């Protein structure tokens, strides 16, 4: 148990955690596109001129 | 071009009728007309009425 002092480090091993990306890298997926506004059907001329 | 000037007008000024087969549009009761103009839109016969 003298404690001395050993030599230098040959080199550096460090661990932590890889993300998965299986999932990203995949087609977007926006939010659809909310429709223009179309004319309703069945529109007809309701106001006929008197007389 | 007889179902086009119908259409440009209110229901019933204009009667289109088949005399040989063929339509041909007339005037029948113009009192229906609201003057929407909407014949002056249509570029083609904007010119016959």
């Amino acid at each position: 148990g003298g404690l001395t002092c050993a030599s230098a480090p040959q080199g550096t091993l460090r661990i932590l955690e890889g993300p998965q990306q299986s999932l990203s890298g995949s087609p977007l997926q926006p939010i659809p596109a909310s429709p223009p506004p179309q004319i309703p059907p069945g529109l007809r001329p309701r106001f006929c001129a008197f007389g | 071009a007889a179902e086009e000037l119908s259409r440009c007008f209110s229901p019933g000024v204009i009667e289109v009728q088949e005399v040989q087969g063929k339509k041909v549009a007339r005037v029948a009761n113009p009192r229906l007309d609201t003057f929407s103009r909407e014949i002056f839109r249509n570029e083609k016969l904007k010119k016959v009425v």
